[PDB]
RNA sequence: GUGAACAGCCUCUAGUUGAUAGAAUAAUGUAGAUAAGGGAAGUCGG
RNA sequence: AGGGAAUCUGAACGAGAUUCCCACUGUCCCUAUCUA
RNA sequence: UUGGCGGAAAGGCCUUGGGUGCUUGCUGGCGAAUUGCAAUGUCAUUUUGCGUGGGGAUAAAUCAUUUGUAUACGACUUAGAUGUACAACGGGGUAUUGUAAGCAGUAGAGUAGCCUUGUUGUUACGAUCUGCUGAGAUUAAGCCUUUGUUGUCUGAUUUGU
């Protein structure tokens, strides 16, 4: 099942007693675990955009709260998981503190 | 000192036992058995709620 | 260090179990002889001292006392055992027939893969006038020289996310073994109440596995905490109940108030039920299962001996400082607020 | 370029991202901090 | 626009040495916690 | 087959009877040999497996995920096949810091600037003070509570008297 939802996820949570030196790769992987667990499938592909902005402030500074769009599609032919992979994606908010997830209608 | 198994000290606290020091702990016994006896009746009302 | 508390072992298991019972006396009324709960908790008293013989007679102290969660113990069979030269032995044990959620999850360590086949057979084999149940109940009740209560705790009543109650041992001390075996059967399914057990001046002794720190660096290096300790001689200064509100209320301060602080106790909710405020500082940390027995003899001094009355219960924020006993306190001093109005 | 300054801190031109990785994070060890009250009582010897 | 005062040594000295007076500190009483 | 008895390892002891073979208590009639002059001459009692012909009974544990009362790793305590279930968010509390960003003002040193040469005259710059503002932010990661929204519920192995 194609479905599309939204998402925050409390980083300020699960990169707590982290060394500054490894939060934002962990960040990363945080955020992979995160959309392994909400859709149930293993190939989480991440935006560019989503590396941008977890990487805006250095490497010791990744924010508390933020907000993605994480989207189960279909995976295309010679795929070792077969058959199916999310793909995560920021969006655009002043705030991402205090939001409902909230599943995206497509057009 | 005297030891805790000072001998003299443990014939003194058993004249202790055999007066006050033992009759109150025999009516607070009585009266915890009382309480107890009256959490019988509690449950056999709420027996009687179902069974009515 | 102490050469008696050795090995210097983990435990095996957290519910550590009573290694010594009260003795007995044979015309005392049937009465159970140790308790158990959930220790999570610790607060303030300040009462008056009527100490003789003291420099604070008179006075007011301030002391530390610890809060156990103690729901309900709820009876679901009966141990007897026989007197032997090898020590005892349990000849027969008894169940009650239709067991709670709680304790057929004990029996299990994945509960959910289950098709929760426990007692089955056993319930039908009461489904009749009895007649077998009836014959091992005579087979206690001819031999065994004592008899222990089996028990469990009602898990699901404390804040606890463990949904899996614990089964004990608890042996009487209400004389005639007939008596015995027949409270027992007065209370299958049944429930205890903890000030049936308990009231105020009591002295008890809790036992707990005492807070694991881990591995550690003649002084040796190993295993240093989660170990089975019994401390003995802390005085009860408070049962509670969880239908009636104002158990934080003293005769001198007299506010309706739960003696659940601001926020609950860290790590730990509120009470709900039933609980014991102990003096002193039990075993164990928070969450932690305890239990307590009573005095194993008759322990009698002044420190034993005198009424407690207190005068007033901390319910401050342990989460953080205390400023506050009520929320109601909170927003009389405060004024009033911007997300108010 | 800021700065009184060859102190640093930040960059333009240009050139790198090479050094096994991943998972945990208890004690110990080395190094650096902070600490009630007292202020060398430590130690042969601040 | 860290002090100060004496003395032993080659009146100030010289990161010379010693002693004392004043200040300071986990060196200690007595360890406790955090980071690399 | 009627009970009674036995808890010290009871696991056995007595007893009520009906049937049922046998009895060397006593007396008869058959059969044995050639295992050749002896050769243990195998007749006991365990633990089983394959076959039979009848009864009976309808699991958990480990891994994997989670939990944190546990934790070097093991191990331990937890949680999870439709629920006062669990997970993520979300709200409410409790705490920590100390008045967020933005905007406005008559509060404004000192100045630029129109000349009505000012007795809070004026237009503008204008540290800071003041107000919205005990606000803003953070608040479980090892705090509490959950009528909100959204989703998960099934993978592999191993075990027999």
């Amino acid at each position: 099942d194609v479905v599309t939802r939204e998402y925050t996820i409390n980083l300020h949570k699960r990169l707590h007693g982290v060394s500054f030196k490894k939060r934002a790769p962990r960040a990363v992987k945080e955020i992979k675990k995160f959309a392994k667990l909400h859709m149930g499938t293993d190939d989480v592909r991440l935006a560019p955009e989503l590396n941008q902005a977890i990487w805006k402030r250095g490497v010791k500074g990744v924010e508390y709260r933020l907000r993605l769009r994480i989207s189960r599609k279909r995976n295309e032919e010679e795929d070792a998981k077969n058959p199916l992979f999310s793909y995560v994606e920021p969006v655009l908010v002043a705030s991402a503190k205090g939001l409902q997830t909230v599943v995206v209608e497509e057009d | 000192a005297k030891s805790l198994r000072a001998s003299s000290h443990l014939n003194a606290k058993s004249v202790k036992r055999r007066g006050v020091f033992q009759k109150a702990v025999d009516a607070r016994e009585q009266r915890i058995s009382d309480k107890l006896k009256e959490d019988l009746l509690k449950q056999k009302l709420e027996d009687l709620k179902k069974k009515e | 260090g102490h050469l008696g508390f050795l090995p210097r072992k983990r435990a095996a298991s957290i519910r550590a179990r009573v290694k010594a019972f009260p003795k007995d006396d044979r015309s005392k009324p049937v009465a159970l002889t140790s308790f158990l709960g959930y220790k999570a908790g610790m607060t303030t008293i300040v009462r008056d001292l009527d100490r003789p013989g003291s420099k604070f007679h008179k006075r007011e102290v301030v002391e530390a006392v610890t809060v156990v969660d103690t729901p309900p113990v709820v009876v679901v069979g009966v141990v007897g055992y026989v007197e032997t030269p090898r020590g005892l032995r349990s000849l027969t044990t008894v169940w009650a027939e239709h067991l709670s959620d709680e304790v057929k999850r004990r029996f299990y360590k994945n509960w959910y893969k289950s098709k929760k086949k426990a007692f089955t057979k056993y319930s039908a084999k009461y489904a009749q006038d009895g007649a077998g149940i009836e014959r091992e109940l005579a087979r206690i009740k001819k031999y065994a020289s004592v008899v222990r209560v089996l028990v469990h705790t009602q898990i699901r009543k404390t804040p606890l996310a463990q949904k899996k109650a614990h089964l004990a041992e608890i042996q009487l001390n209400g004389g005639s073994i007939s008596e015995k075996v027949d409270w027992a059967r007065e209370h299958f399914e049944k429930t205890v109440a903890v000030d049936s057990v308990f009231e105020q001046n009591e002295m008890i002794d809790a036992i707990a596995v005492t807070k694991g720190h881990g591995f550690e660096g003649v002084a040796r290096a190993g295993q240093r905490g989660y170990h089975s300790r019994t401390s003995i001689n802390h005085k009860i200064y408070r049962v509670g109940k969880g239908d009636d509100e104002a158990n934080g209320a003293t005769s001198f301060d007299r506010t309706k108030k739960t003696i659940t602080p601001m926020g609950g106790f860290v790590h730990y909710g509120e009470i709900k039920n039933d609980f014991i405020m102990v003096k002193g500082c039990i075993p164990g940390n928070r969450k932690r299962i305890v239990t307590l027995r009573k005095s194993l003899y008759t322990n009698t001094s002044r420190k034993a001996l005198e009424e407690v009355s207190l005068k007033w219960i901390d319910t401050a924020s342990k989460f953080g400082k205390g400023r506050f006993q009520t929320p109601a306190e909170k927003h009389a001093f405060m004024g009033t607020l911007k997300k108010d109005l």
